[PDB]
């Protein structure tokens, strides 16, 4: 899909300024006006800059725009957390036709942020099913990096579970982590002590929380 | 405001026609200088698929253009894009888009809406409690395809501290997500809260209580 070459990635902390690069050839960037879009997680693309450096009604002059040659360069001072985002360059190809960058994340840096752990057993309404699902919450955490282990009877569980990770929080910058350990009614019904171990940078030894089937 | 809407998200089988819809508001479809259509593949950047301008006259992506039809229906103030014999490589989010004068510089875009091509088939959610000085309490919302189901709490009165998470596809072919929010301990006896659980594809919607 993409034909201009983005970072895949910036990061500085509030206050602070990135660029974001957009690097094309003779035939987009170097004879076309050049775009640039944010897009909010979840959310359409958002224009904030057209014709190379200018900025539609209601984008403030935190960001700006311009372009040399065949690359062209986002601004963004004054760094705010509601500012995490993707960024995306635009121009015209030889065709005259829209084309667009692969993206850049932008991720605001702060200070370390210990996890809060909460662990969920499967529900009632669940096991009359015949599932068990075993949800651990890792809340509001910094940097993005963790580690979770899964126990069942002290048994160490590998490949029995999976993991998502929540955009950066567009008002505190931190992320949230759920894994979801799955075991049919029978096996949960094995076994008494069920248990999630959490490293993570903030926490000066690992963190477990647990509940004993039934109790 | 100028508001763009694209029809509902959903599946198409492999071969199959994709066909989306876009309704415009607040502007007369056939005053748009032009309307088109722009994917985004799971995970990835913006790709341009067409436009139709004023005038009528369309311009398509030259890798997609034999497959590529946009049309404008001035009844029904919408435009259109169908997309024929697709595969899993059309599985994206399609955006609705147009420029409302030639004049203006700042594109008006619809919210999105994802089409997964596959095989597999159509199937609702089950959604189950995770039950609770902060507490958090969640729901599971389990064994769904395609993507993607939403989730407000309250009917969209509790936002702070709520966290949706991505789902994970998982090794049975269907997904599961979580939302979860943190609240205070000593509201759980008084305050009811509830998930409420949209998956469009399936028309599935479940609005769930959430006990200690």
């Amino acid at each position: 899909q993409s034909v201009l070459t983005q970072p895949p990635s910036v990061s500085a902390a509030p206050g602070q300024k990135v660029t974001i690069s957009c690097s094309g050839s003779s035939s987009n960037i170097g004879n076309n006006y050049v775009s640039w879009y944010q897009q909010l997680p979840g959310t359409a693309p958002k224009l904030l800059i057209y014709d190379n450096n200018k900025r539609p009604s209601g984008i403030p002059d935190r960001f700006s725009g311009s372009k040399s040659g065949t690359s062209a360069t986002l601004g963004i001072t004054g760094l705010q957390t509601g500012d995490e985002a993707d960024y995306y360059c635009g121009t015209w190809d030889s065709s005259l036709n829209p084309v667009f960058g692969g993206g850049t994340k932008l991720e605001i840096k702060r200070t370390v942020a210990a996890p809060s752990v909460f662990i969920f057993p499967p529900s009632d309404e669940q096991l009359k099913s015949g599932t068990a699902s075993v949800v651990c919450l890792l809340n509001n955490f910094y940097p993005r990096e963790a580690k979770v282990q899964w126990k069942v009877d002290n048994a160490l569980q590998s490949g029995n579970s999976q993991e998502s990770v929540t955009e950066q929080d567009s008002k505190d910058s931190t992320y949230s982590l759920s894994s979801t350990l799955t075991l049919s009614k029978a096996d949960y019904e094995k076994h008494k002590v069920y248990a999630c171990e959490v490293t993570h940078q903030g926490l000066s030894s690992p963190v477990t929380k647990s509940f004993n089937r039934g109790e | 405001q100028v508001q763009l809407q694209e029809s509902g998200p959903g599946l198409v089988k492999p071969s199959e026609t994709l066909s989306l819809t876009c309704a415009v508001s607040g502007y007369s479809i056939s005053s748009g200088y032009y309307w088109g259509w722009i994917r985004q593949p799971p995970g990835k950047g913006l790709e341009w698929i067409g436009s139709i301008y004023h005038s009528g006259s369309t311009y398509y992506n030259p890798s997609l253009k034999s497959r590529v039809t946009i049309s404008v229906d001035t009844s029904k103030n919408q435009f259109s894009l169908k997309l024929s014999s697709v595969t899993a490589a059309d599985t994206a989010v399609y955006y609705c888009a147009g420029l409302t004068q030639s004049s203006h510089n700042d594109a008006n875009w619809g919210q999105g809406t994802l089409t997964t091509v596959s095989s597999a088939s159509t199937k609702g959610p089950s959604v189950f409690p995770l039950a609770p000085g902060t507490a958090a309490l969640g729901c599971l919302v389990k064994d769904y395809f395609p993507e993607p189901v939403t989730v407000s709490w309250n009917s969209g009165a509790l936002t702070s501290g709520v966290h949706t998470f991505p789902a994970v596809l998982q090794s049975s072919g269907l997904y599961s997500l979580s939302s979860v929010v943190t609240v205070p301990s000593s509201s759980l006896g008084t305050q009811t809260y509830i998930c409420n659980v949209n998956h469009k594809p399936s028309n599935t919607k479940v609005d769930k209580k959430v006990e200690p």
